[PDB]
C-alpha cells in the first residue's frame, strides 16, 4: 500500500536523533559548535554509513573531531530519504519561526 | 506580578556571579534594544536568520557561552557565529563595526549592560513567546 | 557587439540558448593529459511531445505535439560540471550545479494541461570512445534524474501534504478512507530521464559546441495522485568548454 | 482645470514615490515595496548559500526554484512572491545581474558584505506598518515604530490626488452649469424635459 | 466578524448575502435618491446656496420627478415615475435585508451553517488538482480555528502544540 | 444540467432586463 | 497576433478620436438654455 | 405609435380549462412510467 | 427502483407547463368585461 | 455497531486520551495527553520539528 | 449639415432612448467588452495559475464551479503588473493559462464605468439639471478602481486585485484583513459607518415619507396610485413627518428642509464610501489599521491580552494558510 | 459534480411557480376594461 515516507521516518532514528543523511542543517543548532561550519561540512559530505564515518571528513581539525565526537550520541544514520533532501530542503526545509 | 529584584538578577559571568539590575536599567535595555535591535530581533527572534533566536537556553549552547552579560557584551563588541568560528561584524552590528552600523556608535559600556540585561530578563518575563514567534503572539 | 541586460530584458532572449555562426565547422583536441570542464551548458527546449495512452493497450500510441503556455520560462542553463577524460578515449560529463530544471507546462488538444519538471539533474552523459577532438559528429549519451515536479511541504487544496498537511480529507470527516487514499497520500516519485546532446557546431579556437539535443523524461505525477505521462523534450543545446 | 491637473499630478508622485529610488533615494526615504521583497530573497539566498546550498538548482515546494527562477521572458530573477518584483532595479542589486538576469557565477562568488549589509537592513525596514506606526506586518507584535516614509507620502497623496479629482469634478461641473445658466436649478416655466418627446 | 468566518463560514450563507444586498442596497437608495433630489431641483430663489429656496409649508415639489424620470430611464434604463413607490421601497430593501440576515444568524445558533458545497468537496477529495476560491477560503477557515480558538475559547483548555497548527510553507 | 441552470437563470434575468428597459410601461404626465 | 494588435489599436484610436473631436464639437452649447 | 388594428382578445372558458387540464394530466398520466422508464 | 434521473422533472413539466398556459389564458378570460 | 472503546496508550504504557472535537469545529486536529492533561501525542501538521508522532 | 454634424446631433441627441453621448461613445463598446469577455470567461474559462506558481485555480461554471465559487481568476504573479493582452501571449491556451481575460475586463470595466460617471454629468448637463448625480457614482467607482486597480499597483501584481466572483471577493476580504488588519483601520470604519448610516437613513427616509403620505386612495387600492407622474403638489406632508420625526427624537434634530434632508441623504454614504475607498487605496501601500499587539501590559511585564489580541490570532490564522504554497520565505512583503 | 438530486427540479419549480403566479396576475389586469 501507500504510506506517508516523511511520517515514517519519524519511527525510526530520525525521529530521535539528528540524522546525518537527511535532517535539515538547522537541527545542528541543538548542540554546542556544530553550526554553522561542522553543521555545513556534514550535510555537504552526506550520506555516510555509520556516525563515526562523520570523523573521516577531509579537512577537519583535531578539535572539529574532538567536538564531533563529543556529540555522535546525539547522531544517527538512516537511508537516504529522497522526499527530505530533495528541493535544496536539508539547506531550507521551508520551517522558519 | 511585579518587576521584583530576583526577576531583574541575571548571570554576569560564566562563572556563576549574578548581577541586580535596576528598573531604570532594564528599561533603559528596552529602549536601546528597539533603538537599535528590535528591527531584527523583535520578541526575540531573528528575522534575517530565524535558525537562531535569543532563547536563553540558545545563548548557552553558543560558542563561547552568550546566557551572561559579559558574554553578551563581548558579542556586542566582537559577534561571532554560533560556534565562535567565524567574527561576523562585518555583517552584524557591533561595536567594532559602528562605521558601517551607525546605531552602534554611541554605546557605552552601560548601554551593552543594559541591551544585555534585557535579552536576559524578558524571556523571564514573557516565557516562551520571547524567541518563539507568531506561534506565541 | 557583446549585449547588455537592458539590451535583452523583456526580449526573449534571455530564454534563448547563444549560437555559433555557421562557419564554425572546427574541431576542439582532447588532450587526453589534461582535464576539462564546462563552464556553461544552456539547453533551450524548442518542442515538447507527450505520449498519448489509447485506453485498448494496443494501437499507435505515438507521441503528439502540445502547446507550451508558462511562456519563455524553459530553459536550462548555467550549468557547470567537469568533463572528464576516460580511460578508453571517450568523454563524461558529470553535471555538478546549476539551472538545471525548469516546470513546464504544456497543452493538448481538449485542453489537457501536462505539467512537467524539465530538467537534467545530475546528468552523467558520455561520448563514444577514441574522440581525441570534439567535431561535429560527437554525441553525448545519457542519463539525469526526475525528482517529482513538487517537492515534500507542497500542500494540495484540501490541505493535504506529503511533510506538511493533512493526512486525511476533513471536509468528509466520516467517508470511508480506502478509495480516497491515493489523494490522501502523498507519495515523492524520482524516476530517469534520457538524453542524447548531438553537436553540430564546433568552436575549434575558443571551445564552443552547439547542436541539438533530444529528451525523454516523465512528466508530474501530482504526488502520486495520477500516472505520469511520457514527454520527449527536443531542442538546441549550447556547451563552452574551459580548460580545468 | 487646474483641479484636474493636481489630481492627475498627485496619483503621479504617488507612484513616484513608491516606485522610484532614483530621485526617491533609499538611503533617504527606505526602501521601495519591490526592494524590500526583493532584499528578502537576496538575505535567504546568501545565508543558505553560505549554508552550503546550491541556490541555482533548489526546487521550491511548486517546483519552482526556490531562490531564482525565470521571468515570463527568461530572464533569471528572484523566486518565491517576489517573482512580480523582478522589474526591481537598485545599486546593491545591479552588480550581481548579467546579460540574461542574475548571474549564478556572479551570486557565487561576488556578493560583498556591504551588500548583504544592505539587503538585510532593507528587508527589515519594508515598507509595512500600522496607522500608529507599528512596523511590519499587520499580526507584528509592538516593538518596533517604523512606517516608512514611502508609505507615508504615497497614502497621503493618493488622498490629496482622489478628493481633488472629486473638486474637479465637481467644479467642472458647476461650471458648466453656471455658464449655462442652471445651477440653480430648474425653471419651473422652462423646464427643458417637458418640452422634449417622450422615450416611449 | 472572524469567528464566524472561521468557525460558520458566514459569508457563504444565503441569508447574509441578502443582508448585504439589503444594507449596499439602502446606501446606494440613499445616496441615489439624495443627488437625484438634490440635482433636479427646481430654480425656487436667487441664492447659489439652494437650501434656503425651500419653504416647510409649500405645497409644490421642490425637485422635478419628471426630470429625475427622464435622466434615469436614459442613463440606466429604468427610472422611478411614482414617488410613493420610490419611498417605499427605500423603506423596503434595507429592512428586508436586515431581516434576512437575521434568518441566516437564527440557524448559526445551531451551527446550521451553508459552511460547505458537498460536491465541491466529494470532487476536491479525490482530484488534488481541483482547486476554486471556495476551497481557499476554507483553508483561511481552518487556519482561523486552530490559531484563534485557545485565547478565544479559554474554557475549553485548548493546548494544540505547535506541530498541529496548520500553516502554508514559510510563514 | 448545473450550469445548464445557471446560464437559462441568467439569461431569464438578462431577457427580462430587455422587456424592463424597451416594453416598459410608459411614464405618462397626466 | 500582430494582426489582432493592429486591428484593436484602429478600433481604439477611432473611438478616441470621435471622444476627442466630438467634445472639440462645441460641447458648452449643446445645452438647453444658452444655446450660444 | 398608433395601436394595431389586428388584435383581438383570447378567450378560453371554463369547460375548456377543464378539458384541457383533464387532457394534460392524464396525458401525463399515461406517459410518465415511460419518462421513468 | 433504478428510474430515468430526468423522469421526474420531465413529468413535472409536462404537467406544469400546459396547465399554467390553460390557466393564464381561463383567468384573464374571466377577468374580461 | 460499536467497534468497542477505544484505549490510547504510548510505549511508555501511559494511556492517552484523544481531545474530542466540540461542536463548534468543522474540523479539529488529533491531541493525545496524558490524565492530567499534558499532550503526549498528536498528529502533525508540519513534520520536521515534530516531537509528538504516534511513531515517535 | 454634413455628416459630422448629423453624426454630433445624433451622438448628444436628448431623444435617444439610452443617452449616448461622447463618454457613451467609450463606455458603449468597453463596457460591452468587458461583459462579453465576463460571461464567457465566468461560463467557460479553463483553470488559471494566479499565484504564479502552476496551481491553476478552476474559476468557470463548465470546470466544476457554481454560482457562488465561480470567478473570473486575477492573472498570474508573474505577470505582476505586466500589461497582458491577447497579443501579448503566444496562443490563446497561454493567455488563458496566465490569467488574460481578467486584465481584459477590468481595464474595460474601469474605462467604461469611468466614463459611465462622465455620462452621468454629461446628459445632466443636456437635461439641463445641476450636475453632481456623478459625484455620488464617483464614490462606488473609486471603491472599483481601489479593488481594481489601486490595490494591485500598491502590491505589485493585478494577481492581488479582487476576483470577478462571490467567493473570490471574500477570498479578497479575508487575505486582506490578514495582511492590513482593515477592521482596525479608521477609514474602513467610516466606510461602515456610512453604508450602516445609509442603510438606516433610506429606511428612515422611506419610511418617514411612506408615514406621512396624504390619503388620496381607499382601502382597496395601493397608495402608490395616489401619486400621479408629473403632479405638482407634493405626495406627503413633510410638515407632519417632522412633527413626527421631531417628536421621536427632539424637535432640533429633525429636518424640515427637503433640499437639507436630501443632500444629508447623498453626503453620509457617499463621503463615508469615498473614506472606505480611501481605505483600500492607502491599505494598498501598506499604511495598515490599529496594530495594538501586545499594548497592554501589567506591572511585570506579562501581557494582558486585550480583544485586539484575539483579532490578532485570527490575522495570523488566515496569514499562515493563504496562499499556502507561495512563500519561500519568512516575511510576506508585498 | 455530484449534486443534489433533487436540486434539478427545486430549482424549476422556485422559478416557475411564482413566475407563472405573476404571469397569471398580470394578464388578468391587461384583459381588465
Ligand atoms: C477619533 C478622534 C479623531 C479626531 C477627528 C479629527 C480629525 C483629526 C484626526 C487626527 C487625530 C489626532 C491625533 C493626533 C495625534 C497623532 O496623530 O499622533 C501621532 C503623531 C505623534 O505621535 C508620534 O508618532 C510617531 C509616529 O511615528 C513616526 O515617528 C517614529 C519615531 O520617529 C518613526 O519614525 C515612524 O516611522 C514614524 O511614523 C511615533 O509613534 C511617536 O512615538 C509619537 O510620539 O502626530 C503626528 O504624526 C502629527 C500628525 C501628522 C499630520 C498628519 C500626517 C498624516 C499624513 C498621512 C496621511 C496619509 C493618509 C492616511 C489616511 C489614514
Ligand atoms: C503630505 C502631507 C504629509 C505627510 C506624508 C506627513 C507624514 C508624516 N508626518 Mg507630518 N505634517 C503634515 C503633513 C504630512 N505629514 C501637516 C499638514 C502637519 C501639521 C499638522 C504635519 C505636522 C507633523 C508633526 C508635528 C509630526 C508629523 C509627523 C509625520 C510622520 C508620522 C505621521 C503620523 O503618525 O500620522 C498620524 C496619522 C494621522 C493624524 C491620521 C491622518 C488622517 C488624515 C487626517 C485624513 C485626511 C483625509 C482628508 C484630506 C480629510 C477629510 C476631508 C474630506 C471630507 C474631503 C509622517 C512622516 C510626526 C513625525 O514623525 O515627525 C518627525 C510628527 O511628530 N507631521
Ligand atoms: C496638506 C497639504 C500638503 C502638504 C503638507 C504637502 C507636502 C508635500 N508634497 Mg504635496 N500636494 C498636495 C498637498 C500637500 N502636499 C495637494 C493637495 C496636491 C495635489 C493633489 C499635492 C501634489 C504634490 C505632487 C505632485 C508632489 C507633492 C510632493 C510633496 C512633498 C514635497 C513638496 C515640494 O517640494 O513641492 C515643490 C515646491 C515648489 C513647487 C515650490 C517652488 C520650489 C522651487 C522651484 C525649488 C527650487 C530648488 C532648487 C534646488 C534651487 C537651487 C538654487 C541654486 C541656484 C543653488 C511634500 C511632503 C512631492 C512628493 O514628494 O511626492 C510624493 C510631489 O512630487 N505634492
Ligand atoms: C474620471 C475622469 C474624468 C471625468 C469623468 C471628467 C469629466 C469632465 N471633465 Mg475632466 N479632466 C480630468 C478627469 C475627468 N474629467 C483630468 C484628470 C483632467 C486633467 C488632465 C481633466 C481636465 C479637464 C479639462 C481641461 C476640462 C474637463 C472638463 C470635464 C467636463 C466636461 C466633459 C469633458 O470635456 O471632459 C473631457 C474628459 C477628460 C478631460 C478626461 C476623461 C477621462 C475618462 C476616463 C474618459 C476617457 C476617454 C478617452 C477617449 C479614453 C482613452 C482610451 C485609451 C485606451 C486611449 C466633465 C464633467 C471640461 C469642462 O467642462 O470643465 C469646466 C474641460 O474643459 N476636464
Ligand atoms: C460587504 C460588506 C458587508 C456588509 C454590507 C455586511 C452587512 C451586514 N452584516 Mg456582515 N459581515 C461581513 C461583510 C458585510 N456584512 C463579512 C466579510 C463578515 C465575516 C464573515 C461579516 C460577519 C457578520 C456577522 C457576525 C454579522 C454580520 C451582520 C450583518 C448585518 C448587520 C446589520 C446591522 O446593521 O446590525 C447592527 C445592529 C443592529 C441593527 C441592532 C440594533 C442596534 C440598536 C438600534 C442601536 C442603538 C444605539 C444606541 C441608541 C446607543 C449607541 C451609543 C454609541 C456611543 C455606541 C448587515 C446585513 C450581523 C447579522 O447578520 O445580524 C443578523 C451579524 O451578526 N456580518
Ligand atoms: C451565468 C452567469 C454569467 C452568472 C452571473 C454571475 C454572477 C456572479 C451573478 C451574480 C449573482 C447575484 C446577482 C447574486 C446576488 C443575489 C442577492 C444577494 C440577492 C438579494 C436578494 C434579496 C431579496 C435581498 C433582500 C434585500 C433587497 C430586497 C435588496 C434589493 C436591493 C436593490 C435591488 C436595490 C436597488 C438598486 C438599484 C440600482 C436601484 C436604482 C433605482 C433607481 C433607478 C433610482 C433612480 C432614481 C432616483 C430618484 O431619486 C428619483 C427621484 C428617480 C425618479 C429615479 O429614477
Ligand atoms: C423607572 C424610571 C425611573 C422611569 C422614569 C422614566 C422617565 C419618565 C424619564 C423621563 C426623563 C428623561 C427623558 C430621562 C432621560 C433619560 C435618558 C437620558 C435616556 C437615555 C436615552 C438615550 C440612550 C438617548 C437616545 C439616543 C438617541 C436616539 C440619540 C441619537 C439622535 C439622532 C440619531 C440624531 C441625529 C439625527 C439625524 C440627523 C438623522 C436623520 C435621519 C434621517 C436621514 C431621517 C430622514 C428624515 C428626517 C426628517 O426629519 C424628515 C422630516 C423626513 C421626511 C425624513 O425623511
Ligand atoms: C468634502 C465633501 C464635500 C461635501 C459634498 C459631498 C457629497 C456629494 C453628494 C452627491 C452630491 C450632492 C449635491 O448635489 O449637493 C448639492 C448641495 C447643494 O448645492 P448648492 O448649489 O446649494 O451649493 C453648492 C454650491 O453651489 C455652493 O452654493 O451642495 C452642498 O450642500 C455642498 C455643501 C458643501 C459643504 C462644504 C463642505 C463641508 C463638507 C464636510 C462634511 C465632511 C466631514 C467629514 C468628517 C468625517
Ligand atoms: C539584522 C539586521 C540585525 C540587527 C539590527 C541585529 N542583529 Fe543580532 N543577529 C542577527 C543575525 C542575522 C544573527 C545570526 C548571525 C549568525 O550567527 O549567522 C544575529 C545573532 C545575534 C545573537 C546570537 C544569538 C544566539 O543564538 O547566540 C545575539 C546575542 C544578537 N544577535 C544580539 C543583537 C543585539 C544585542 C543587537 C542590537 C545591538 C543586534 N543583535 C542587532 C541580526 C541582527
Ligand atoms: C487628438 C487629435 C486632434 C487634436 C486636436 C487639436 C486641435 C484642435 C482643433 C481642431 C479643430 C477643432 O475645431 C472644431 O472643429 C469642429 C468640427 O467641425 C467645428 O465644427 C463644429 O461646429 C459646431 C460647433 O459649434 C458643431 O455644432 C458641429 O457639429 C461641428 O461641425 C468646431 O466649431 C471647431 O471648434
Ligand atoms: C410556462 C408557460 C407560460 C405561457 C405563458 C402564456 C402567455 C399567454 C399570453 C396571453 C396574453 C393575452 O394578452 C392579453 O389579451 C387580452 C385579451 O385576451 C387583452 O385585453 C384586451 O381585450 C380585453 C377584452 O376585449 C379588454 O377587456 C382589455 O381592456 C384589452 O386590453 C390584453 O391587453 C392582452 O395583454
Ligand atoms: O498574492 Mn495574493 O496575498 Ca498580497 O501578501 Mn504576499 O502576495 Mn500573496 O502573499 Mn499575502
Ligand atoms: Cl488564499
Ligand atoms: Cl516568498
Ligand atoms: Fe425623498
Amino acid at each position: 500500500e501507500l504510506v506517508n515516507v516523511v511520517d515514517e521516518k519519524l519511527g525510526t532514528a530520525y525521529g530521535e536523533k539528528i540524522d546525518l543523511n537527511n535532517t535539515n542543517i538547522a537541527a545542528f543548532i541543538q548542540y554546542r559548535g556544530l553550526y554553522p561550519t561542522l553543521a555545513k561540512l556534514i550535510v555537504k559530505n552526506a550520506p555516510y554509513e555509520s556516525v563515526e564515518d562523520v570523523l573521516n571528513i577531509p579537512g577537519l581539525t583535531e578539535r572539529q573531531k574532538q567536538i564531533l565526537r563529543e556529540n555522535l550520541e546525539h547522531f544517527t544514520v538512516t537511508e537516504v530519504e529522497t522526499a527530505l533532501v530533495e528541493g535544496g530542503d536539508r539547506y531550507n526545509n521551508g520551517l522558519y519561526k | 506580578a511585579e518587576l521584583t529584584p530576583e526577576v531583574l538578577t541575571v548571570p554576569l559571568n560564566s562563572e556563576g556571579k549574578t548581577i541586580t539590575l535596576t528598573e531604570k536599567q532594564y528599561l533603559e535595555g528596552k529602549r536601546l534594544f528597539q533603538y537599535a535591535c528590535a528591527s531584527c530581533h523583535v520578541g526575540g527572534i531573528t528575522k534575517t536568520n530565524p535558525s537562531l533566536d535569543l532563547r536563553t537556553e540558545t545563548l548557552a549552547l553558543a560558542t563561547p557561552p552568550r546566557d551572561n552579560i559579559e558574554g553578551l557584551v563581548d558579542y556586542m563588541k566582537n559577534p561571532t557565529t554560533y560556534d565562535g568560528e567565524q567574527e561576523i561584524a562585518e555583517v552584524h552590528p557591533s561595536l567594532r563595526s559602528a562605521d558601517i552600523f551607525p546605531k552602534m556608535r554611541n554605546l557605552t559600556e552601560k548601554d551593552l549592560v543594559a541591551i544585555a540585561g534585557h535579552i536576559l530578563v524578558e524571556p523571564k518575563i514573557l516565557g516562551d513567546k520571547w524567541g518563539g514567534g507568531k506561534v506565541y503572539y | 557587439q557583446t549585449l547588455t541586460y537592458d539590451d535583452i530584458v523583456g526580449t526573449g532572449l534571455a530564454n534563448k540558448c547563444p549560437t555559433l555562426d555557421d562557419t564554425a565547422r572546427g574541431a576542439y583536441p582532447i588532450d587526453s593529459s589534461q582535464t576539462y570542464r564546462i563552464a556553461r551548458l544552456c539547453l533551450q527546449p524548442t518542442t515538447f511531445l507527450v505520449k498519448e495512452e489509447p485506453k485498448n493497450k494496443r494501437q499507435e500510441a505515438e507521441f503528439v505535439p502540445t502547446k507550451l503556455v508558462t511562456r519563455e520560462t524553459t530553459s536550462l542553463d548555467q550549468i557547470q560540471g567537469e568533463l572528464k577524460v576516460n580511460s578508453d578515449g571517450s568523454l563524461t560529463f558529470v553535471e555538478e550545479d546549476g539551472i538545471d530544471f525548469q516546470p513546464v507546462t504544456v497543452q493538448m488538444a481538449g485542453g489537457e494541461r501536462i505539467p512537467l519538471l524539465f530538467t537534467v539533474k545530475n546528468l552523467v552523459a558520455s561520448t563514444q570512445p577514441n574522440v581525441t577532438s570534439i567535431t561535429t559528429s560527437t554525441d553525448f549519451k545519457g542519463e539525469f534524474n526526475v525528482p517529482s515536479y513538487r517537492t515534500a511541504n507542497f500542500l494540495d487544496p484540501k490541505g493535504r501534504g506529503l511533510a506538511s498537511g493533512y493526512d486525511s480529507a476533513i471536509a468528509l470527516p466520516q467517508a470511508k478512507e480506502e478509495e480516497l487514499a491515493r489523494a490522501n497520500v502523498k507519495r515523492f516519485s524520482l524516476t530517469k530521464g534520457q538524453i542524447s546532446l548531438n553537436v553540430a557546431k564546433v568552436d575549434g579556437r575558443t571551445g564552443e559546441i552547439a547542436g541539438t539535443f533530444e529528451s525523454e523524461q516523465l512528466s508530474d505525477d501530482d504526488m502520486g495522485a495520477h500516472e505520469p505521462h511520457e514527454v520527449k523534450i527536443q531542442g538546441v543545446f549550447y556547451a563552452s568548454i574551459e580548460p580545468a | 482645470y487646474s483641479l484636474g491637473a493636481l489630481s492627475m499630478m498627485g496619483f503621479i508622485a504617488t507612484c513616484f514615490v513608491w516606485f522610484n529610488n532614483t530621485v526617491y533615494p533609499s538611503e533617504f526615504y527606505g526602501p521601495t515595496g519591490p526592494e524590500a521583497s526583493q532584499a528578502q530573497a537576496m538575505t535567504f539566498l546568501i545565508r543558505d548559500q553560505k549554508l552550503g546550498a546550491n541556490v541555482g538548482s533548489a526546487q521550491g515546494p511548486t517546483g519552482l526554484g526556490k531562490y531564482l527562477m525565470r521571468s515570463p521572458t527568461g530572464e533569471i530573477i528572484f523566486g518565491g512572491e517576489t517573482m512580480r518584483f523582478w522589474d526591481f532595479r537598485g545599486p546593491w542589486l545591479e552588480p550581481l545581474r548579467g546579460p540574461n538576469g542574475l548571474d549564478l557565477n556572479k551570486i557565487k562568488n561576488d556578493i560583498q558584505p556591504w551588500q548583504e549589509r544592505r539587503a538585510a537592513e532593507y528587508m527589515t525596514h519594508a515598507p509595512l506598518g500600522s496607522l500608529n506606526s507599528v512596523g511590519g506586518v499587520a499580526t507584528e507584535i509592538n516593538s518596533v515604530n517604523f512606517v516608512s516614509p514611502r508609505s507615508w507620502l504615497a497614502t497621503s497623496h493618493f488622498v490629496l490626488a482622489f478628493f481633488f479629482l472629486v473638486g474637479h469634478l465637481w467644479h467642472a461641473g458647476r461650471a458648466r452649469a453656471a455658464a449655462a445658466g442652471f445651477e440653480k436649478g430648474i425653471d419651473r416655466e422652462s423646464e427643458p424635459v417637458l418640452s422634449m418627446p417622450s422615450l416611449d | 466578524l472572524l469567528f464566524f468566518q472561521g468557525f460558520h463560514n458566514w459569508t457563504l450563507n444565503p441569508f447574509h448575502m441578502m443582508g448585504v444586498a439589503g444594507v449596499l442596497g439602502g446606501a446606494l437608495l440613499c445616496a441615489i435618491h439624495g443627488a437625484t433630489v438634490e440635482n433636479t431641483l427646481f430654480q425656487d430663489g436667487e441664492g447659489a446656496s439652494t437650501f434656503r429656496a425651500f419653504n416647510p409649508t409649500q405645497a409644490e415639489e421642490t425637485y422635478s420627478m419628471v426630470t429625475a424620470n427622464r435622466f434615469w430611464s436614459q442613463i440606466f434604463g429604468i427610472a422611478f415615475s411614482n414617488k410613493r413607490w420610490l419611498h417605499f421601497f427605500m423603506l423596503f430593501v434595507p429592512v428586508t435585508g436586515l431581516w434576512m440576515s437575521a434568518i441566516g444568524v437564527v440557524g448559526l445558533a445551531l451551527n446550521l451553517r451553508s459552511y460547505d458545497f458537498i460536491s465541491q468537496e466529494i470532487r476536491a477529495a479525490e482530484d488534488p488538482e481541483f482547486e476554486t476560491f471556495y476551497t481557499k477560503n476554507l483553508l483561511l477557515n481552518e487556519g482561523i480555528r486552530a490559531w484563534m480558538a485557545p485565547q478565544d475559547q479559554p474554557h475549553e483548555n485548548f493546548v494544540f502544540p505547535e506541530e498541529v497548527l496548520p500553516r502554508g510553507n514559510a510563514l | 444540467m448545473e450550469t445548464i441552470t445557471y446560464v437559462f437563470i441568467f439569461a431569464c434575468i438578462i431577457a427580462l432586463f430587455f422587456f424592463a428597459i424597451f416594453f416598459r410601461e410608459p411614464p405618462r404626465i397626466t | 497576433m500582430e494582426t489582432l494588435k493592429i486591428t484593436v489599436y484602429i478600433v481604439v484610436t477611432f473611438f478616441v478620436l470621435l471622444f476627442v473631436f466630438g467634445f472639440l464639437s462645441g460641447d458648452p452649447a449643446r445645452n438647453p438654455k444658452r444655446k450660444d | 405609435m398608433e395601436p394595431n388594428p389586428n388584435r383581438q382578445p383570447v378567450e378560453l372558458n371554463r369547460t375548456s380549462l377543464y378539458l384541457g387540464l383533464l387532457l394534460i394530466l392524464v396525458l401525463a398520466l399515461l406517459f410518465s412510467s415511460y419518462f421513468f422508464n | 427502483m433504478e428510474v430515468n434521473q430526468l423522469g421526474l422533472i420531465a413529468t413535472a413539466l409536462f404537467v406544469l407547463v400546459p396547465s399554467v398556459f390553460l390557466i393564464i389564458l381561463y383567468v384573464q378570460t374571466e377577468s374580461q368585461q | 455497531a460499536w467497534k468497542g472503546h477505544a484505549v490510547f496508550r504510548n510505549k511508555e504504557g501511559e494511556e492517552l486520551f484523544v481531545r474530542r472535537m466540540p461542536a463548534f469545529f468543522e474540523s479539529f486536529p488529533v491531541i493525545l495527553t496524558d490524565k492530567n492533561g499534558v499532550v503526549k501525542a498528536d498528529i502533525p501538521f508540519r513534520r520536521a520539528e515534530s516531537k509528538y508522532s504516534f511513531e515517535q | 449639415a454634413n455628416l459630422w454634424e448629423r453624426f454630433c446631433n445624433w451622438v448628444t441627441s436628448t431623444d435617444n432612448r439610452l443617452y449616448v453621448g461622447w463618454f457613451g461613445v467609450i463606455m458603449i463598446p468597453t463596457l460591452l467588452a468587458a461583459t462579453i469577455c465576463f460571461v464567457i470567461a465566468f461560463i467557460a474559462a479553463p483553470p488559471v495559475d494566479i499565484d504564479g506558481i502552476r496551481e491553476p485555480v478552476s474559476g468557470s461554471l463548465l470546470y466544476g464551479n457554481n454560482i457562488i465559487t465561480g470567478a473570473v481568476v486575477p492573472s498570474s504573479n508573474a505577470i505582476g503588473l505586466h500589461f497582458y493582452p491577447i497579443w501579448e501571449a503566444a496562443s490563446l491556451d497561454e493567455w488563458l493559462y496566465n490569467g488574460g481575460p481578467y486584465q481584459l475586463i477590468i481595464f474595460h470595466f474601469l474605462l467604461g464605468a469611468s466614463c459611465y460617471m462622465g455620462r452621468q454629468w454629461e446628459l445632466s448637463y443636456r437635461l439641463g439639471m445641476r450636475p453632481w448625480i456623478c459625484v455620488a457614482y464617483s464614490a462606488p467607482l473609486a471603491s472599483a478602481f481601489a479593488v481594481f486597480l489601486i490595490y494591485p499597483i500598491g502590491q505589485g501584481s493585478f494577481s492581488d486585485g479582487m476576483p470577478l466572483g462571490i467567493s473570490g471577493t471574500f477570498n479578497f476580504m479575508i487575505v486582506f484583513q490578514a495582511e492590513h488588519n482593515i477592521l482596525m483601520h479608521p477609514f474602513h470604519q467610516l466606510g461602515v459607518a456610512g453604508v450602516f448610516g445609509g442603510a438606516l437613513f433610506c429606511a428612515m427616509h422611506g419610511s418617514l415619507v411612506t408615514s406621512s403620505l396624504i390619503r388620496e386612495t381607499t382601502e382597496t387600492e395601493s397608495a402608490n396610485y395616489g401619486y400621479k407622474f408629473g403632479q405638482e403638489e407634493e405626495t406627503y406632508n413633510i410638515v407632519a413627518a417632522h412633527g413626527y420625526f421631531g417628536r421621536l427624537i427632539f424637535q432640533y434634530a429633525s429636518f424640515n428642509n427637503s433640499r437639507s434632508l436630501h443632500f444629508f441623504l447623498a453626503a453620509w454614504p457617499v463621503v463615508g464610501v469615498w473614506f472606505a475607498a480611501l481605505g483600500i487605496s492607502t491599505m494598498a501601500f501598506n499604511l495598515n489599521g490599529f496594530n495594538f499587539n501586545h499594548s497592554v501590559i501589567d506591572a511585570k511585564g506579562n501581557v494582558i491580552n486585550t480583544w485586539a489580541d484575539i483579532i490578532n490570532r485570527a490575522n495570523l490564522g488566515m496569514e499562515v494558510m493563504h496562499e499556502r504554497n507561495a512563500h519561500n520565505f519568512p516575511l510576506d512583503l508585498a
